[PDB]
């Protein structure tokens, strides 16, 4: 309910007064509405919005290779230990 | 796509309803013979290529090379698409010669050369496969087709006119009597109903297959063509014409049966009478094997609804892209032809959309049941040949975003505002008129090997237009797509867009349009 | 006891009392044309447009792990 | 692929499985009959026989009114006015409006014999606003579907096809049941329906064939129309579980998550608002798993009633699981939807049938579009 | 003789007396508990070898019989033994019970050790059998029941529903949806073998199969006892070998068929033969054209069915199956 | 990547067809004498050991996909003299029956295509000296890959070549460490009139016009143990077509194509050389080469290892090549395979080339 | 009869007359079939004692299948014709001598599918095959 969304719920922190930095990119506006995921992302939209506010604006966008970069390439380890006893046909141990 | 240029596949249409089904304009109401009398000469084919490797007799080189006639490329159409070695490397086009002046099958009207040709029309219709629109995201009609004002058979400037789409429901009474008919049920033997429904004889019996018999003479007595009549007794039904050896204008003529030029010999290949000799060794060889019944979808049932879209396409002798649902012009300066000379050409995309229709006929609210296709020519003076190098119903994978975006709009179907979505390819829009399509820096395109050949593979963009009245100040117009895509593991996300202003439209200036990537588990609750 | 079927740029599979799971086609280059992973032995609408191909591969995954293997024409 | 019979049925499957794996109706599905547009044009002998008929199916075939159902949406006939002639809860029968095959052209039927006709159909009806795809379809060579090409409940009234009508496809069917004692027929069988064909006279010269189409029910119609009461009748509570053909008890778990983002197992309310109060203990939300949320964990693992369940699915084969299919079928014929919203209801101002005054609760919840609409059309509500 | 039997109970010791659960139960509570029987299930197989060798007239028979008998006990949820409708009042719907039968007999008939051309005579003749009786409310014991019958128990296949309902053990429940079934399958496969000359060898062989399902749903009344049925209602297959060898060799096609023709000829015959049968000739027949049943006017709605069988009998149109079953197995075989 | 690769009719024609080549790096034109002799160098058929031969190969294609997708080659020579002989192939590439089926009754009958390539060639070796040999070959191709439909004209294309090929093989000479032998040879392939796969002088596809020479040598220790390490040079003799502009934008491009392909192939062969500003470093990217070593035991164990290079400029095939070799008594079985090196898929990767060959007749001394 | 069953119609009630005037009858079923195989009509199995061996069979079916709900006749005909000829040139030399075992087998079946009204004269052809292959 802060003052700080917008009229669709949406928060910039661009527009964040008592925020330095914005949303960290010069470049492009970021927005956050209710706690998406992109480890899980299940909808994807590409559209065109308006900024010119006495104007009606036409004209035609190519969008090209959506793509992720960068992957991350850091390792990991793993180690394992067996014990394997038998004892004089009686027992028989096996500790992992 | 799903390809539509199948001439096969297309069948002689019911007469039209242009704006409403209130509308009487090629007397699609009546009920009486009249309800034929606007329907002119249309012959729809795929030339042989009998024609252009084994010239037959009567056949020269000069009659190759018309842009009417003369065979087409793959490397014309499409200069930046690889063929393999030995596979198809020509464009089988799918050509419609209209006669506006010229009389149409089952033609009764007693004053036709007096009225006027542009008056008429031509049509032809098709069932589709695949039905639901909605469910394939069916988004737009697609065709490439050569300009018919530009090469060596050119038409006049003064013969323009239009191209009408049908989508849905279409009756498939060709003859309108709520009576379907067979062929394959005719005969002397068999029974009709007893009273002549108004075009012929028709069965009385209920049709069980959809098949001839190979006896020659029931094949005679059956193949008759739609009015059920075998051409001596056409000037009781078809009267104004009765002195004719052909009244009823059905007749069929194998195109090496006949003598002329490539048009002429195809003018009288879709005839329904004559047109399933037993003997593929005929004189007027067949052309089909099938008899000629008014069931499309081949469901034994004739639909007499007529519930469909309309949209419109001007054959004009000047057209541009960024009208008339034009998206690509390519220009042929040097085409090679067989007599040794030279001619220009050129190559025009029309990319119609399929939400977007100009006219609604009837009662049809959505897209989820879209059963015929059909279009027809009309408003032409003269002879007029409309060459379709490709013809396609597209669909994406990307669907438009219906429902608002914005609070502050609230008036999501309103506003009158064009949002298509489309692709742009290298192989097919690298002519675009505004900007030619090229791929970003860096891009290259793929290469496999399709057998000992190098294929470079399309590079394609998501093409995004916004027109008409224009968009508000706030107000968005989206695309959306249901995936599953994890990102943890990279730490960037990368795109390339593009903005270029609409061709007569005030210019499109920076930082007014704004791309936007929104993606989540929805586009209004949870999303970045 | 397998069959495929093209009438017009439509492929259909039909199989007797064999009921499959997954289903591919490929083209003869080897590109995946293709792919379905919820095969109800229903039709296929492949894109129309191959660039002068007509002979594609169809292999078909069952229940178990058996793969049938089809070459078609597509027309 | 999943069709009620009846709208009768329909609206008596949730009220029926109240008290599950008890069923509260007496209804028994003897004889069923379904036919479909002939496509295939195939004739053999060994197929169950070459039975190809000319059909004519209503909607409103059978269709008595219901007591919490307006008649706009039970059927689509313009107006009823005299068009019933049964009580108003009566079970499904041709009797039970003026479409009666039976009484076809009699004194006061809607119908005449022209109806028996595929070239006048239309004016076999008496009535004005009749439309060639809305009040009824048509089909002149329609294939009766042998029994190893569907199955059916026999207590529950409603079918299941093996191949599903993805397309522009009719679904008609006639079908007999029992209450007890009494006996119901809602469409015309081959056996007690007109004859295919009359002729009259002796040559072909003279010779005037008539044939006579069957009068069933549509279960599915040629055009899609998803606000006419055929379209509720393609039952969407029905969930094939993928691969599965003969799953067993033991063998089989089944829970349902709330995904936004994480999976969880219960409902939360929105912020600044919460569940209705003092909640019957069948209806209870707060702090309840999801699978007593929607009807699906009453039972224990004898499938004998429990308090609030034993926290496992409720598989009982001829109700929640279509064993031989490997199908889930919910107890209510909208869980997600009026269910869901039910349970959310704080006041008798809210309608489900009005997604306007829902109480921010059911705004977030209800997937009433998934019901409403086609799943093409649900795909524009992405937050439900 | 091989006996079977398997029982399942369970244990409902951590329930309250309402469906509560008791919260503090641990598994060892009461282990060596047997609980309240869930299922019960009873197998016997009986083969017998026959020995008729015995006498040395009958010396040359091989017969063999094989009795399969199966008994099913099912207790029903407490949602159905304690169902309690709106008003209040509680209800036990019952268990279910279920029978199965396959008896088999096969002989080998040695014809050995015109009519002594036959060698060998081998008959099979397999029939099984099944009842399913719900809203059976005693249970069972710990080493089975004879409760119904000790017949039903070892597949009797014999009615038990008027005895169990006088008996006072069905269902109360006037609105009991559940329905008796029974089902029976025949199947006899005879083959015998002929050598009348010395290189001629011939073999010949019967079918038959008969299935029949039966289905009906029950009440019983509140006094007397006594079982009303509802609603019964039969279904089933048939098949048999038969002979139509003398319509074989008769040209059929599109144009000509003479066993169409008599396939068209005999229904009225048929439909005659089946009018004597209802009207027994002590009055005239009534046909579609006399004055009785006169040709109606041509709006009415019967005037093409009475114009298309004019001189058939009332009952019987050349449409009625009755009619043209009999006359097309008659055109098809030969017969008269 | 590819960039303006050469467009040649029938390219099947440029595929090694026996394992033995195969696992030799694509390369036979200086190898040793043997039955598959014929695609790479015939004139060395003069020098053969044995007086016939006959060989069967196989080259799977998409084996993890489908069977009955390969090319064979059948190949009979036969020496008559001492200084001549005669040798005919057959390479025939197919996918095998394929059914053409719609549902309709599927009991109905079906029509089965096999659409298909072939070359059948004949050629003819003569020893001028006793060191050096020449050969002329004819072959006739047929294209039959096309299946009919409507709208659609299956017929085969067809088309005539010739080859000219020289083969210089020196006697033993002893060195210091070896007596190792030396051998050379050329070969001009496909010379001959343009295909018309759509039956249209105006729509026609060039030959592939090829020249290999190579070189090799063959270290001889302890009269039981031979390494033979060759060296090939490919170049196709066939125009490059016109890239992104050699001076209306596309209208250059156009006029630039029609004035390419309305080049005769007997032009095409001289312009295939120079057509650069540049000198020979400039044309050596259109200059193909491969290395071989084949370790040989007792004549009856080969060992082969290959390495071919394109330059990725156009065509993209690098790869390296394993192969094996072994002989009975009078039969001969070779197997190769390949590990590609390219990023463009190799169609030939993960697959198993297989050659046998029968050797009966007379034997014939080695000068 | 594949599926016959009792009739609900056949009661005690006063109406026995259906839609079609019919009197109701007590078992209703929708088809039956009556199906008829020569397999084969004549097998003719012989060999000379010149190595010649001649196998040659006429084989014969009828498929008749009657329909209630359209009181149709379904009726499928099929004949087929075998020869099996096996003889063995002895001896054949081309040094080189080998026997020449000869074998050849033509078939030829028809199979025809017609669909015919009691009413009047409508004998629909379905279906048919005339294959033959040597
Ligand atoms: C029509 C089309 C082709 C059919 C022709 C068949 C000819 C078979 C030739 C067999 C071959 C290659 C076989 C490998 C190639 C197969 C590849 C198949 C791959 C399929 C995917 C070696 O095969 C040898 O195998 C030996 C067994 O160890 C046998 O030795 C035999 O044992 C005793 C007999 O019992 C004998 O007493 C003994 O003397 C043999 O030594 C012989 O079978 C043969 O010599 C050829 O080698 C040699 O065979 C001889 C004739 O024998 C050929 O002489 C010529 O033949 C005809 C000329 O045409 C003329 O008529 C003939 O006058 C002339 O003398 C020569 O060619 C010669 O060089």
């Amino acid at each position: 309910n802060s003052s700080k969304r917008d009229v669709n719920g949406i928060y910039y922190p661009d527009n964040d007064p008592d925020l330095e930095g914005g949303d960290g990119d010069g470049k492009l506006t970021l927005g956050i509405k209710g706690n998406p995921n992109f480890g899980l992302v299940r909808n994807l939209m590409v559209g065109v919005k308006s900024r010119a506010d006495h104007k009606d604006i036409k004209g035609e966008v190519w969008f090209n290779e959506l793509r992720l970069a960068d992957l991350e390439n850091k390792g990991g380890m793993a180690a394992i230990l067996n014990v394997d006893t038998n004892m004089a046909d009686f027992a028989t141990v096996s500790a992992t | 796509t799903i390809d539509m240029r199948s001439a096969y596949a297309w069948s002689l249409a019911s007469t039209p309803f242009i704006t409403s089904i209130n509308d009487n304009t090629f007397n699609a109401n009546s009920n009486t013979l009249e309800y034929g009398f606007k329907r002119a000469k249309l012959s729809w084919y795929t030339i042989d290529p009998v024609f252009y490797s084994s010239k037959p007799s009567g056949i020269s080189n000069d009659d190759l090379s018309l842009n009417t006639t003369r065979r087409i490329y793959s490397r014309e159409l499409y200069p930046n698409t690889d063929i393999a070695q030995g596979q198809i490397q020509v464009v089988n086009t799918l050509d419609l010669t209209y006669y506006p002046g010229e009389r149409g099958p089952y033609n009764n009207n007693p004053s036709f050369g007096a009225s006027n040709p542009s008056a008429n029309f031509g049509g032809i219709m098709r069932a589709l496969n695949s039905t639901n629109f909605e469910q394939g995201n069916v988004e737009y009609i697609q065709f490439w087709v050569l300009d018919p004002y530009v090469g060596n058979g050119e038409s006049p400037a003064t013969n323009a006119g239009k191209i009408y789409f049908n989508l849905g429901e279409i009756s498939e009474d060709v003859l309108k009597d709520g009576r379907k008919q067979y062929e394959n049920g005719l005969g002397p033997d068999q029974v009709m109903v007893n009273p002549q429904p108004l075009w012929g004889d028709v069965p009385a019996s209920q049709s069980l297959i959809y098949a001839f018999d190979t006896n020659p003479d029931n094949r005679k007595n059956q193949d008759v063509g739609l009015d059920g009549l075998p051409s001596s007794r056409e000037g009781s039904i078809y009267t104004n014409y009765a002195g004719e050896a052909d009244p009823a204008g059905d007749d069929y003529t194998y195109y090496l049966n006949a003598d002329g030029g490539v048009l002429e010999r195809y003018k009288n290949y879709n005839g329904t009478e004559g047109n399933s000799a037993v003997s593929i060794n005929d004189p007027n060889r067949g052309s089909t094997t099938l008899p000629d019944v008014e069931d499309i979808n081949r469901d034994n049932t004739m639909s007499t609804i007529n519930a469909y879209y309309e949209y419109s396409i001007d054959v004009k002798p000047g057209m541009q892209v960024g009208e008339n649902y034009i998206t690509d012009i390519r220009e042929v300066t040097n085409v090679d032809l067989p007599n040794g000379g030279t001619t220009n050409a050129r190559w025009i995309q029309f990319k119609i959309p399929v939400s977007q229709p100009q006219n609604t006929i009837g009662n049809i609210t959505d897209f989820r049941s879209i059963r015929f296709m059909r279009m027809f020519m009309t408003g032409f003076n003269s002879q007029m040949t409309v060459r379709f190098g490709a013809l396609d119903l597209v669909r994406g994978e990307w669907r438009r975003y219906t429902g608002t975006l914005d609070a502050n709009d609230q008036n999501p179907d309103d506003d009158g505002v064009e949002f298509d979505v489309a692709a742009v390819n290298i192989q097919e829009n690298g002519t675009k008129c505004p900007v030619n399509y090229v791929m970003p820096p860096g891009v290259q395109r793929e290469q496999l090997y399709n057998n000992n050949t190098v294929i470079n593979q399309n590079e394609q963009a998501l093409a995004v237009r916004i027109g008409g009245a224009g968009l508000q100040y706030q107000d968005s117009r989206a695309v959306f797509k249901n995936v599953s895509v994890d990102m943890r593991q990279y730490k960037k996300l990368k795109m390339f867009l593009h903005a270029e202003s609409l061709p007569n439209q005030p210019t499109l200036e920076d930082d007014e349009m704004v791309g936007f990537i929104r993606f989540g588990n929805d586009f209004t609750q949870n999303f970045y | 006891s397998f069959y495929v079927s093209v009438k017009d740029k439509t492929i259909k599979l039909n199989s007797t009392e064999d009921v499959m799971r997954e289903v591919s086609i490929f083209d003869i280059s080897g590109k995946l044309l293709y792919n379905n992973k919820k095969v109800e032995n229903t039709e296929f609408q492949v894109s129309n447009f191959q660039s002068g191909n007509q002979v594609l591969i169809v292999k078909v995954t069952l229940d178990n792990g058996n793969i049938i293997t089809k070459k078609i024409v597509f027309n | 692929r999943h069709f009620f019979l009846s709208q009768y049925f329909r609206n008596k499957y949730d009220v029926s499985l109240k008290n599950y794996p008890f069923i509260d109706s007496r209804v028994q599905i003897t004889r069923l009959e379904v036919w479909v547009t002939n496509k295939q044009n195939r004739v053999t002998t060994t197929g169950g026989g070459n039975n190809l008929r000319n059909i004519i199916a209503l909607q409103d075939l059978g269709e008595a009114q219901v007591s919490g159902v307006p008649d706009n949406e039970v059927v689509v006939i313009s107006s009823t006015a005299g068009f019933f002639n049964n009580p108003i809860d009566s079970p499904t029968s041709n009797t039970n409006n003026k479409y009666d095959p039976a009484t076809i052209g009699q004194a006061g039927s809607f119908l005449n014999s022209n109806i028996r006709e595929i070239v006048t159909a239309k004016s076999g009806f008496n009535n004005t606003n009749v439309s060639e795809a809305t009040d009824y379809s048509v089909l002149e060579n329609a294939r009766k579907l042998t029994t190893n090409e569907y199955t059916f409940n026999p207590q529950l009234g409603y079918i299941s096809l093996q191949q599903r009508l993805a397309n522009d496809e009719i679904l008609a069917v006639a079908f007999e049941y029992t209450v007890g004692g009494k006996v119901y027929q809602v469409g015309e069988f081959g056996s007690d329906g007109v004859d295919a064909t009359v002729v009259t006279g002796n040559n072909s010269s003279n010779q005037a064939i008539i044939t006579q189409s069957l009068v069933l029910k549509m279960l599915k119609s040629n055009l899609t129309n998803v606000k006419n009461p055929v379209w509720n009748l393609m039952m969407k509570n029905v969930y094939q579980i993928p691969q599965a053909y003969q799953i067993k008890q033991d063998d089989f778990r089944l829970n349902i998550l709330y995904t936004d983002p994480s999976p969880i197992n219960y409902i939360t309310p929105v912020q600044g608002s919460s569940f209705p109060p003092n909640p019957a203990p069948d209806s209870k939300v707060e702090q309840t798993p999801l699978l007593n949320v929607f009807n699906l964990d009453r039972l224990n693992y004898n499938n004998d009633p429990q308090a609030g369940g034993d926290g496992f699915f409720d598989y009982i084969p001829g109700v929640t699981v279509d064993v031989q299919n490997g199908r889930v079928i919910f107890t209510t014929k909208e869980p997600f939807g009026e269910l869901i919203f039910n349970k959310l209801q704080t006041g008798a101002g809210e309608s489900y049938n009005d997604p306007t005054t829902y109480n921010a609760n059911q705004q977030k919840y209800v997937f009433r579009n998934m019901y409403r609409n086609t799943q093409a059309g649900a795909l524009q509500d992405s937050d439900k | 003789l091989n006996y079977s039997a398997t029982s399942n109970n369970i244990v409902r010791n951590f329930l309250n007396d309402d469906n509560s659960p008791k919260e503090d139960f641990n598994i060892w509570d009461d282990y060596l508990d047997i609980g309240t029987p869930n299922q019960h299930a009873q197998q016997l197989v009986l083969n017998y070898d026959i020995p008729i060798n015995k006498i040395p007239i009958f010396g040359f028979v091989k017969a063999s019989y094989s009795y399969t008998a199966d008994y099913m006990w099912q207790r029903s949820s407490t949602a159905f033994s304690e169902y309690e409708d709106p008003n209040g009042t509680v209800y036990d719907l019952g268990n279910t019970i279920q029978n199965s039968n396959s008896n088999t007999l096969t002989t080998t008939l040695n014809m050995n050790t015109v009519l002594t051309s036959i060698k060998n005579v081998q008959i099979n003749y397999t029939k099984n059998s099944g009842t399913v009786l719900p809203g059976y409310t005693p249970s069972v014991g710990f080493l089975g029941t004879s409760k119904p019958s000790l017949g039903f128990v070892f597949g009797s296949q014999d009615d038990v529903r008027y005895e169990a309902a006088k008996r006072g053990w069905l269902t109360t429940y006037q609105d009991f949806n559940q329905s008796f079934t029974q089902v029976s399958n025949k199947l006899l496969k005879v083959t015998a073998n002929i050598d009348l000359l010395p290189d001629l060898k011939v073999d010949l062989s019967m079918d038959r199969s008969y299935s029949e399902n039966t289905s009906e749903q029950y009440s019983v009344d509140p006094s007397t006892n006594e079982y009303k049925p509802l609603s019964p209602y039969t279904y089933g297959m048939f098949s048999i070998s038969t002979v139509m060898i003398k319509t074989a060799f008769s040209p059929s096609d599109e144009t000509q068929s003479a066993a169409f023709d008599d396939f068209r000829s005999n229904r009225l015959i048929i439909a005659n033969r089946l009018a004597e049968g209802h009207y027994g000739s002590g009055v005239a027949i009534p046909r579609y054209g006399d004055a009785n049943n006169p040709i109606p006017a041509e709006t009415d709605p019967n005037y093409a069915v009475y114009t298309a069988n004019q001189g058939y009998p009332i009952g019987y149109t050349k449409s009625n199956q009755a009619v043209l079953l009999p006359a097309f197995l008659a055109a098809y075989t030969g017969s008269d | 990547d590819i960039e303006r690769p050469i467009t040649t009719g029938v390219p099947f024609l440029l595929v090694a067809a026996d394992a033995r080549a195969a696992g030799l790096g694509d390369q036979g034109v200086a190898t040793s004498s043997d039955v598959f002799s014929q695609q790479w160098n015939p004139a060395k058929y003069a020098f053969a050991e044995d007086a016939q031969g006959l060989s069967i190969s196989y080259t799977p294609y998409l084996t993890d996909l489908a069977n009955d997708i390969s090319l064979g080659q059948v190949t009979y020579y036969n020496k008559i003299n001492d200084r001549s002989a005669f040798a005919g192939s057959f390479r025939y590439f197919g996918f095998g029956g394929i059914e053409l089926r719609q549902t309709g009754d599927p009991n109905e009958p079906t029509r089965e295509v096999n659409p298909n390539e072939f070359a059948l060639d004949g050629s003819y070796s003569l020893k001028l000296s006793e060191t050096f040999s020449m050969a002329v070959a004819a072959r006739y191709i047929r294209s039959n890959l096309k299946v009919a439909t409507e709208e659609i004209d299956a017929s085969a294309a067809g088309s005539f070549a010739v080859d000219v090929a020289g083969f210089y093989q020196s006697e033993e000479i002893a060195y210091s460490d070896f007596n190792g032998r030396w051998r050379a040879g050329f070969n001009i392939q496909n010379l001959g009139p343009k295909i018309s796969y759509d039956h249209d002088d105006l729509s026609a596809n060039f030959l592939p016009a090829n020249l290999r020479v190579g070189g090799g040598f063959d270290f001889i220790f302890d009269d039981y143990n031979k390494l033979g390490v060759s060296l090939e040079l490919t170049k196709l003799l066939v125009p490059t077509p016109p890239g992104p502009g050699t001076p209306s934008q596309s209208q250059a491009d156009e006029a630039n194509y029609k004035k390419y392909k309305d080049i005769g192939w007997v032009s095409g062969i001289f312009k295939s050389f120079g057509d650069a500003p540049g000198g020979f470093s400039e044309e050596l990217k259109e200059i193909t080469y491969s290395a071989a070593a084949e370790y040989m035991y007792q004549d009856a164990f080969a060992m082969r290892l290959g390495y071919y290079h394109e330059s990725p400029m156009k065509g993209a095939k690098q790869f390296f090549s394993l192969g094996a070799g072994f002989k009975y008594s009078m039969i001969k079985v070779d197997v190769s395979y390949l590990f590609s090196a390219s990023k463009v898929k190799n169609p030939l990767e993960n697959t198993l080339r297989f050659s046998l060959t029968f050797n009966f007749g007379d034997k014939y001394e080695t000068y | 009869i594949n599926q016959f069953r009792s009739n609900f119609d056949y009661n005690s009630s006063p109406k026995v007359q259906d839609v079609n005037t019919n009197f109701y009858n007590e078992i209703i079923m929708s088809n039956v079939n009556l199906v008829e195989q020569f397999s084969p009509l004549i097998r003719m199995d012989f060999e000379l004692k010149s190595s010649l061996r001649v196998l040659s069979e006429i084989k014969k079916d009828r498929a008749l299948s009657m329909s209630f709900d359209n009181n149709l006749l379904t009726e499928v005909k099929g004949m087929e014709y075998i020869i099996g000829l096996g003889y063995r040139f002895k001896d054949v030399i081309f040094i080189i001598k080998s026997d020449i075992n000869i074998k050849a087998d033509f078939s030829l079946r028809n199979n025809e599918t017609l669909v015919r009204y009691l009413d009047y004269d409508n004998n629909q052809l379905a279906a048919g095959q005339n294959i033959w292959s040597l």
